[PDB]
């Protein structure tokens, strides 16, 4: 066949029979294979030519295959390296995984089809993101009966901010009237600086347990993410919403995620707000746009607003809760 | 026989009380679990129904989320 046409593949194996087996398998698929029997020979071959994919065995090499991985990463080539080991040297498998390796195979060669799967997934990751899609489905079903949504819901309820607090020398109060202790509308307020404050509001009743997870993930990273978008500046909340959509996508958190994101600068007396899913209003009154919840539409691509006030009163409500937020 | 899964790395968020661990079993996975159990990188363990046998001791592990590994999400976790 002709799948691996023009695919330079390096095989660093020390047992001759396994060398021949791997080379015959790769050449049967049309790959241009280079074989080494020694770790130093491996290092030389690497200095010489760049293989599209590499296979290394840390089992009885002249130089530890894990040390060859260490060298490759120290050079920053970051070339793919599929490793071969056995049920032994579990720690070596760990060390390889900490290195930029792709997968692992047991020393016996029985499941060749899984080898084809892994090799193709590595060589054309975009084409074979079918694996990622299938795994997403599998883990969505898997999570249902291994995870404890009750514990996550309780943790989210426990982590909610105090009712009244001063952040960035801004007075801040919030009061929710929907049934509490059943996590619905959820808020987080963080200080981005001595003058910048930010917050997010999510109705976790729409995504279910995933929503709770999303909320938790937000409280872990929202600050960070916003700071990153503030790194490349002298705002732009919408990019933060899209990045949050992509975060929930990277984690296996499907469903609808109605969100609101706000940012107040005290010295600039400015509040900026964007909504994708959640209703809200806030004064000089302005009703925030409903928007399309995250995890849907691909990209909400919604608007912002600047009122240029010192104190504000914004009520935020969705199908799962109603809340008030106040800054004085 | 017993499954021998290995913790590739782990991140703990003080903002929350969560431990995120990238682990290898037959494939790479990200687990969001309760911080109470501490799984340093390189730890080898056997999974069990709502539990983990490590060093011949069965710890009750509270799992929040199980997902396939994501390089981007894990790098984001490690940057906090």
């Amino acid at each position: 066949t002709q799948p691996l046409v023009g695919k330079q593949i390096l095989i660093v194996e020390d047992e001759q029979v396994f060398r021949s087996l791997l080379d015959s398998w790769f050449s049967s698929l049309g790959a241009t294979t280079v074989l080494a029997a020694d770790g130093v020979d491996a290092l030389e071959l690497l200095g010489g030519f760049t293989p599209d994919l590499m296979i290394c065995d840390i089992a009885m090499p002249r130089m530890n295959g894990l040390k060859l991985l260490e060298h490759i990463r120290n050079r920053g080539d970051q070339t793919p390296v599929l490793v071969i080991s056995a049920t032994e040297n579990m720690a070596d498998i760990a060390k390889a995984l900490r290195l930029g390796v792709e997968d692992v195979l047991l020393k016996p060669v029985k499941d060749l089809n899984r080898l084809r799967e892994m090799v193709f997934a590595c060589l054309y990751p975009s084409m074979f993101n079918s694996r990622v899609e299938e795994e997403e489905r599998l883990f969505r079903d898997w999570d249902a009966m291994v995870d404890n949504p009750a514990a996550a819901a309780k943790l989210l309820q426990e982590l909610q901010p105090p009712v009244q607090q001063v952040i960035s020398h801004c007075r801040v109060n919030y009061r929710q009237l929907v049934a509490a202790d059943k996590p619905g509308l959820v808020l987080d307020i963080a200080a981005l600086s001595e003058n910048d404050l930010a917050f997010y509001c999510l109705d976790v009743t729409r995504a279910g347990h995933n929503g709770v997870l999303a909320a938790l993930l937000l409280r872990a990273l929202f600050n960070g993410l916003l700071q990153e978008q503030l790194a490349h500046q002298n705002p732009e909340l919408g990019a933060l919403l899209k990045q949050v959509n992509h975060l929930l996508r990277q984690a296996n958190l499907p469903g609808q995620f109605p969100l609101l994101v706000g940012y107040y600068h005290r010295e600039l007396k400015n509040l900026i707000l964007v909504s994708a899913g959640l209703n809200a209003t806030l004064g000089e009154q302005v009703q925030i746009s409903n928007g399309v919840p995250l995890g849907t539409l691909g990209n909400a691509y919604l608007n912002q607003l600047s009122q240029r006030c010192d104190a504000w009163q914004c009520q935020i409500w969705g199908t799962g809760g109603r809340l008030r937020l106040m800054l004085s | 026989p017993h499954m021998k899964w290995i913790v590739i790395d782990t991140v703990i968020q003080p903002t929350c009380g969560i431990s995120f661990s990238a682990i290898w079993g037959n494939m790479k996975m990200i687990i969001w679990y309760q911080s109470t159990i501490f799984l340093p990188p390189g730890s080898i363990f056997t999974p069990v129904k709502s539990g983990i046998i490590l060093k011949d001791k069965e710890y009750p592990i509270t799992i929040y989320h199980i997902a396939p590994f994501n390089k981007d999400l894990w790098s984001l976790l490690k940057s906090s």
